[PDB]
């Protein structure tokens, strides 16, 4: 389209309304009520410009931009006159009941309010009267609630129910008494709640974790960072102050987690700011516990390293590519064992085998939200892949925004768009062994064990392909529901398949790589997506090793005398009794990790590794997207005697000392190289982002805001002489201001969106080509494999229906999103939110057992016998028993596995 | 029509005349806030543009500044040559009482420019200064060499990938530099200073001049500059635009609040802000008495070569309105810090009636003193020919017989309502004549003085824009927009939309300038401080030339110079 | 709907006949208002009504009309301060169509423009106290504009 504004000529999208198209190109026009993400609904009356008929007009008339579509020839006026005093009413309006309360707020600094206050020239108060107040709920945790600061906006409403599909806040009350929040205190129950604290322009919602120690935006030490909490990789911006991470703000990526995390990144860094983490090597002598420094401790393990005769090294799938990869450097290609059971490792490459060589298009997380229909197979995509849920649910709105737009109504135009689609969705199918949360807006959801699953995917398969394997025994409701999904699919333009391995299950991703199989050979626009587990599952499992078991049998059996464990705890993946008995046979345990874990009392060396907050590094998503992560501060600025070092340089420098006998601290670049040149299939990770000789027109990239405060008196109380600034040789980062985040940057990695005039989360709008489009010059982050140009086989193993014997319970998983996640547990925020571990029963085996809701019960798994409070499962099938993987005592391995001696305590 | 609007300056009949001499397509004009036209000239036609300008009718005599600018970084450059950096030529002409901005463009590999010391002797040591802080070589200059750095400096401080900060100090750095220096008297190069018969090193501020001599008499001279330099334009990128008023204090530290002045007036240019009349008057009064305590100071240092009281005097009063002696950072974006203390005038009544009995005692002093007249006229004097050559400015100008004061010729800050007179010597710059035009100085700023107690101002001392920084302290306490706005500014930085602002004013030793660019940030994109102290110091090796030591001593101390307006 | 004078009386009620002379004509259920009702009380209930009667929605009406409310309750006091019949001639101005998300707004601000337009000398009468909106703080010295 063209349009005319303040007499320049500019050319946008004809789709887009009038204020992002302006805001696209540069422009600044004050608004409150629009997002990007949410559409346009005309609340706030902030956007007003004046628009005029044609080119020879001079009355003119107010119209609000998000509410005006950037038609061909459109004429408007941005900085006239009665636009300017009519935006600086509205602000004025919005400040005569708000609070004084910039100082005593966290969203000082930071807030899209004082942002627009400033950016109208509104400064004079003439209001004289009593401003209204509000009480506030306690909503949690996580969220603290502070409505007076409300500017009555409904943001918070629009997201939290139309977007994420919450259930429990809303708008209550009339003209100008208007209140945001639940019908009651109590904790708010959506996943991804944590996005209001950026969602809200003012500081109702606020990261109370945060605000427990606070510190302001201009303050923070920020990096671009991947949450390591689960497999989606979503971009994050971790912020520290004074040695500690303070806050977790959302990272753009228009590729994968534009605008919104989940409550398990934004709120699970604790574990980083624990006290009992290793912070020197530490090395056992009897029962004394040396401390040494990095040049003694490589010494001290290369010595004993060399005198063994067979060291092995056991990574995890926590770790980054570099720390595995030095670590299998170290040990040697045959002596690297991945460290995760057999059969993980078996679904875990099956996934991959799906996703590299199926011939079908992994999508990557916003083209999710493009899908016609949705089939969800045995994966609780809410507790383990929560991103891919909101993704599904923007998938599923899809519908009524077809319909919408056959009515030629504007896709942002959002209210009408659901008023149009009323109840009608795009087709969505789970499987769980349970209720998930999706079955509010899915079309059916099947209860049943990974078998029958499995077995519904492999009959949806047949049903819409003949060549592939029938299933026999189908129950005729069953078969005419099967039916109902067959007709779904095959008339959907782009049909997803989820599947992943938090099923536990084989068959279950076998069924899905047939149904995706199927739906190709029809040719549909068919996707697959797999869900892995941890921050780098594919990245472990395209390196690839030996299973955990492997090891432990290597450690037990006497040839291995020493093993190196790479930031595995080693409970989640085997047997705690093995495992403890394979350790303290071994004469040398080394363990490089940076939480306290159970193992490091059998460790003859403890190697301080460095979190993700204090190292660099590379991780491979659930879709094969290699992603970097940056250090976001220097351990030792603070504390001279920290010794944290990334686990690559730990590991790196100790086989230089077993080789050469001198230490060599090298470079990330330099392990980028071994990397790309020792594997071909992770030759991608050296564009995920540049090298650190990587200049923007000279100077390198900034991790503090230019107003960065205290730096001659931050350190002050330990000496008054200033430190050095800390070196980053590493990255193309600097540890200082001295540096470039322009948004007219050519770079892709952001460590924090600021714009002078913005300094709100709404300062990412200048960082992106459109707004709420891709980030400009590209998103961070390569996929490493492209699509196959043939597709693999059907699979023709198809289970058996689930059987319940006596005496004998299979495990049900059960995932919770604050609680599954090994470093998430650890963070003590999320004590008070993760519920009591509860088994679950089906009434019939309950009353079988004679069990009532909340006696507890006495299972024993590997000759340990453990008692938990039982909990009624309805939807839970007979014969098996629920669990909560990855809480106090029970192992992910768990899933599918059986148990014995179900007995009353 | 508001005095900071952004003009284009194409009435400008220099503008018309360059138009029929090189035609239309040779330049192009840049429309700033710096009240002079912008001319974006090639580089090839550089030195014809200023011969053009140095013989117009009424010619362009007086290159006020040469500077370079790093504009790698720069995102609004909407009407602009494509330039990864740029030179700025700052040329006055008196008697159009006009100046012109020349621009020269240059691609990063391709850093060099024609001299422009064949047209402007002045331009050496601006030219020296922009390849110290830049590394832009000039083609045809005789010594090029750093004058703010040490020789054995790497890198170019101004670029914006150089690092503000300070590095790690070391001693090994340190004692190098004690052999290099401490070994200058026994291994001295006379080709690399410029000279080509004694070499002595003397050693206002502490400075040295590498002397050559033939017995006593001064027959080569080399200022060593750069002994002072605080980087504090590179702090100006590194501050706010509130937080860097202390840096504006902290040159020509004599001056003060004079200091501050054109910083705010230029940051107020880039804001439009018009600031009411009060604030006007407040300033003006403020650099009116820093005025005459540098005056005063002067006088006393040259009758030296009892008028300490009338500085504690001064500093008593500055002490009640702003809380503090010499550094007040008082003037604020869009007026000044704090409203005048009940109780000001009875201060400054005591003052004005303590002061004309001292004045006819500095005048008993100075002109019944002959043998101060004796030892003080046809002391390295010269003529307005050399004045205007050298960007000689203040007292020695006006001493040529020039009359040139920005107080008068370009009016700020509310100059125009005061009645008051410029002190013009008879056409020669001795150091007598420069005194006596100091005294009448003082006198006249004693005029103004009681012209400004007479006639006070009752109203606001801070701005009704939105972009006064900080918004006044009451309405900060009680009100959530001006809560807001104090939040913001104080912390983020006020927002100065993408524009260039200069602003000239006479300082207490000769013509002080801020020139800044705004990339539309809450920080200076570049800040350019032209000092009159540094054009004053370059004139000494075109003045001392066959004099003796003695003179050069008498000479030094009666420029009007402090070596940290020398090296900013 | 806007007030009319009795000058307005001789007029058809038709939709244009109305429209053209500055109202609106509504439901044609007038309602008469004798001389003893004061213009500003009259102007403080319509006004209540209206901005208890929002639904919420949008910012001009939700925090304008309350504020219209208050400075008409001032000027019922006798408490008003200069620029009260301002803000309201601006609420009136800024409250038009177009400006808000519904018509209810406009309808709202007709009775009250009508009323500044026709009675002024009753809104003029309301103010009887000088502007003031803060305190003075010991320590500070306000910023005396003019
Ligand atoms: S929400 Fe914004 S404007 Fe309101 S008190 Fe907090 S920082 Fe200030
Ligand atoms: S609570 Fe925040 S997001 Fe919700 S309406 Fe109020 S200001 Fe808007
Ligand atoms: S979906 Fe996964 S990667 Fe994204 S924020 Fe949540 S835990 Fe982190
Ligand atoms: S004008 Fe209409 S939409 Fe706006 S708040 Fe008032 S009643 Fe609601
Ligand atoms: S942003 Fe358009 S009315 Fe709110
Ligand atoms: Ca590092």
């Amino acid at each position: 389209a063209t349009i005319h504004v303040d007499g320049k000529e500019y050319e946008v999208n004809g789709a887009d309304n009038l204020l992002e198209a302006c805001l696209s190109l540069g422009l600044d026009i004050p608004y409150f009520c629009w997002h990007p993400a949410l559409g346009s609904v005309g609340a706030c009356r902030q956007c007003a410009v004046k628009q005029y008929q044609n080119a020879e007009d001079t009355r003119g008339r107010l119209v609000m931009s998000c509410m005006t579509p950037a038609s061909d020839g459109t004429f408007i006026s941005i900085d006239d006159e009665e636009a300017k005093q009519f935006r600086e009413s509205v602000v004025e309006w919005l400040m005569t009941n708000h609070p004084h309360d910039c100082p005593v707020c966290e969203e000082g600094g930071n807030c899209h309010l004082q942002d627009m206050t400033v950016m109208t020239g509104h400064s004079f108060r003439r209001y004289r009267f009593t401003k209204r107040t509000h009480r506030n709920q306690d909503l949690g945790p996580f969220i603290s609630h502070e409505m007076n600061r409300c500017i009555a906006c409904y943001r918070c409403v629009r997201y939290y129910k139309d977007y994420a599909g919450g259930t429990d806040l809303g708008v209550y009350g009339a003209h100008d008494n208007v209140y945001f929040g639940r019908p009651e205190d109590g904790t708010l129950e959506s996943e991804f709640s944590g996005n209001l604290v950026e969602i809200c322009p003012t500081g109702v919602f606020t990261d109370k974790t945060h605000s427990e120690r606070y510190n302001r935006k201009w303050d923070m030490q920020f990096a671009p960072s991947i949450c390591q909490q689960c497999s989606i990789g979503c971009n994050i911006s971790p912020g520290e102050r004074y040695g500690e991470l303070r806050r977790i703000e959302n990272r753009y990526n228009g590729t994968v987690n534009h605008y919104f995390l989940c409550d398990r990144g934004r709120f699970g860094y604790g574990y980083v700011n624990l006290k009992d983490r290793p912070r020197q090597p530490v090395q056992r002598r009897g029962d004394d516990f040396i401390t040494l420094n990095a040049e003694q401790a490589m010494q001290g393990a290369a010595d004993i390293l060399r005198q063994s005769k067979k060291v092995i090294g056991i990574g995890s799938p926590r770790a980054s590519v570099e720390s595995n990869f030095a670590l299998r450097e170290l040990v040697g290609e045959e002596n690297f064992y991945t460290g995760i059971a057999h059969g993980e490792q078996e679904r875990l490459q099956l996934a991959l085998k799906v996703l590299r060589e199926g011939g079908i298009y992994t999508p990557a997380l916003r083209e999710i939200e493009s899908y016609d229909a949705v089939l969800v197979l045995g994966e609780d995509v809410t507790q383990t892949g929560a991103r891919v849920a909101l993704a599904v649910r923007q998938a599923v709105k899809g519908k009524a925004r077809e319909m919408a737009a056959a009515q030629k109504v504007a896709d942002w135009q959002i209210a009408a768009i659901l008023n149009i689609g009323q109840r009608a969705k795009h087709p969505l199918f789970v499987t769980n062994v349970d209720d998930t949360r999706l079955d509010d807006i899915a079309a059916w959801t099947y209860r049943a064990p990974v078998e029958d699953q499995a077995r519904l995917g492999f009959a949806i398969a047949h049903a819409l392909d003949n060549s592939a394997p029938a299933v026999d025994g189908i129950e005729p409701e069953l078969q005419s529901k099967i039916d109902v999904i067959v007709q779904a699919l095959a008339g959907a333009k782009k049909p997803l398949i989820i599947s992943g391995t938090n099923a536990g299950s084989l068959e279950v991703i076998q069924a899905a790589a047939n149904v995706a199989k199927a739906l190709k050979g029809r040719g549909a626009d068919v996707g697959i997506t797999m869900i892995a587990r941890s921050v780098n599952s594919m990245g472990l499992g395209i390196m690839g090793g030996g299973s955990l078991e492997e090891a432990l049998t290597e450690l037990e059996t006497g040839r291995a005398d020493a093993v190196v464990v790479l930031e595995n705890d080693l409970h989640r993946h085997a047997s705690a009794t093995r495992v403890n008995a394979a350790l303290a046979k071994a004469p040398l345990v080394m363990v490089v990790d940076h939480q306290r874990t159970a193992i490091m009392e059998n460790a003859h060396l403890v190697l301080s590794a460095a979190s993700f907050a204090e190292s660099d590094g590379t991780v491979i998503n659930n879709e094969g997207r290699a992603q970097r992560f940056f250090q976001v501060y220097d351990p030792a600025y603070y504390d001279s005697k920290t010794v944290m070092l990334e686990s690559w340089r730990w590991l790196h420098s100790l086989h230089s000392t077993l080789l050469s006998r001198e230490v060599d601290w090298t470079q990330l670049d330099h392990v980028i190289d071994a990397v790309v040149a020792k594997i071909p299939e992770l030759a991608g990770i050296k564009d995920a982002a540049p090298d650190a000789t990587f200049r923007i027109r000279g100077q390198k990239l900034a991790r503090e805001p230019h107003r960065y405060s205290g730096r001659t008196a931050m350190r002050a109380n330990i000496s008054v002489h200033e430190p050095r600034q800390p070196q980053d040789i590493d990255t193309m980062f600097t540890f200082s201001m001295e540096g470039n985040n322009q948004p007219t940057a050519h770079r892709s990695q952001v460590p924090f969106a600021w714009a002078p005039g913005w300094n709100s989360p709404q300062a990412w709008n200048k960082f992106q080509d459109e707004v709420g489009g891709k980030l400009r010059f590209g998103d961070p982050g390569v996929r490493l494999f492209e699509t196959s140009e043939n597709g693999l086989d059907y699979f023709t193993s198809v289970p058996a229906r689930f059987q319940p014997q006596d005496g004998k319970w299979r495990i049900a998983p059960y995932y919770h999103l604050f609680g599954s996640d090994e470093l998430s547990q650890r963070a003590p925020v999320f004590q008070s939110r993760m519920p009591q571990p509860y088994i679950k029963l089906n009434p019939a085996d309950a009353a079988k057992l004679g069990v009532n809701a909340g006696t507890r019960v006495s299972f024993s798994y590997d000759g340990n016998t453990v008692t938990l409070p039982v909990e009624i499962a309805e939807g839970l099938t007979a014969g098996q028993v629920g669990l909560p993987m990855g809480m106090s005592g029970i192992a992910p391995v768990l899933a599918g596995a059986h148990l014995e001696d179900l007995k009353e305590a | 029509e508001p005095a900071w609007q952004t003009r284009d300056h194409l009435d400008d009949p220099v503008i018309g005349e360059l138009r029929n001499r090189f035609g239309p397509d040779a330049f192009t004009v840049q429309a700033t806030r710096t009240g002079v036209p912008v001319v974006w000239i090639k580089r090839e036609q550089l030195l014809e543009v200023g011969d053009f300008l140095k013989k117009l009718p009424k010619p362009y005599v007086m290159l006020f500044d040469l500077h370079g600018m790093d504009e790698r970084l720069r995102t609004h450059r909407e009407g602009l040559p494509a330039a990864d950096f740029s030179v700025f030529y700052h040329l006055i002409s008196i008697d159009r009482n006009r100046d012109i901005m020349l621009k020269v463009a240059l691609a990063e590999n391709d850093l060099h420019v024609p001299t422009f010391t064949k047209l402007f002797p002045n331009a050496n040591w601006y030219e020296r200064e922009t390849w110290d802080l830049f590394g832009i070589t000039f083609d045809g200059h005789p010594n090029l060499r750093r004058i703010m750095m040490p020789q054995t400096w790497k890198g170019h401080p101004l670029r914006k990938d150089y690092p503000a900060r300070a590095t790690e100090f070391s001693p090994f750095e340190l004692t190098k530099a004690k052999q290099d220096l401490e070994m200058e008297a026994l291994t001295f190069k006379p080709e690399e200073w410029g000279m080509k018969f004694m070499f002595l090193n003397l050693g206002h501020g502490a400075f040295r001049i590498v002397l050559q001599l033939d017995g006593e008499e001064i027959v080569d001279c080399v200022p060593d500059i750069g002994y002072h330099h605080r980087g504090a334009e590179k702090m100006g990128e590194r501050q706010s635009w509130h937080s860097y008023i202390p840096y504006t204090d902290r040159i020509e530290y004599l001056g003060g609040c004079v200091n501050e002045m054109p910083y705010v007036l230029a940051v107020e240019k880039l804001a439009g802000i018009t600031v009411p009349d009060r604030v006007n008057v407040i300033r003006v009064m403020l650099s009116e008495l820093f005025r005459i305590n540098s005056h005063l100071l002067y006088i006393s240092t040259f009758i030296q070569d009892f008028a300490f009281t009338d500085r504690q005097k001064i500093y008593d009063l500055v002490e009640a309105i702003t809380g503090f002696r010499m550094h007040p950072a008082w003037f604020r974006i869009g007026g000044v810090a704090h409203d005048l203390p009940r109780g000001w005038d009875r201060l400054l009544r005591e003052f004005l009636d303590w002061m004309p009995k001292r004045l006819a005692s500095y005048e008993k002093a100075a002109l019944q003193n002959t043998i101060l007249k004796g030892r003080s006229q046809g002391v390295a004097a010269y003529g307005a020919k050399e004045a205007l050559e050298w960007g000689t400015t203040g007292a020695g100008l006006r001493a040529t017989g020039i009359d040139f004061d920005v107080r008068k010729a370009r009016p700020y800050s509310g100059y125009e309502n005061f009645d008051f007179e410029i002190p013009v010597g008879g056409g020669v710059s001795d150091c007598y004549t420069r005194v006596m035009l100091k005294v009448e100085e003082l006198r006249q700023s004693l005029r103004i003085l009681e012209q400004c107690l007479n006639n006070m101002p009752e109203g606001p001392f801070k701005a009704d824009h939105p972009l006064t920084t900080p918004p006044p302290k009451e309405r900060t306490l009680q009100h959530i927009e001006t809560l807001i706005t104090h939040f913001l500014q104080v912390s983020w930085g006020p927002v100065m939309p993408a524009n260039e602002s200069f602003q000239m004013i006479e300082a207490t030793k000769g013509i002080n300038s801020y020139y800044l660019t705004s990339d539309g940030s809450t920080m200076s994109y570049r800040t350019r401080i032209r000092t009159p102290s540094y054009a004053h110091l370059q004139q000494i090796p075109a003045a001392i030339r066959g004099s003796l030591v003695s003179d050069l001593i008498v000479y030094l101390g009666s420029i009007d110079f402090v070596m940290s307006d020398v090296d900013r | 709907t806007d007030f009319l004078t009795e000058a307005h009386l001789d007029l058809p009620m038709e939709f244009e006949s109305i429209g053209k002379a500055g109202s609106r004509l509504g439901t044609a259920l007038a309602m008469a208002v004798d001389h003893e009702i004061n213009m500003v009380s009259l102007v403080r209930n319509l006004e209540e009504f209206f901005a208890r009667e929002s639904c919420g929605w949008c910012t001009p009406c939700r925090d304008g009309l309350p504020w219209s409310v208050k400075i008409l309750r001032a000027l019922e006091r006798g408490e008003g301060q200069p620029g009260d019949i301002e803000t309201l001639e601006q609420l009136c101005r800024f409250l038009g169509p177009g400006k808000t998300f519904c018509a209810h707004a406009p309808g709202a601000v007709e009775p009250l423009q009508s009323a500044i337009k026709y009675f002024r000398e009753e809104f003029e009468a309301g103010i009887k106290q000088p502007f003031s909106n803060t305190h003075l703080i010991n320590g500070i010295q306000p910023n005396l504009l003019k």
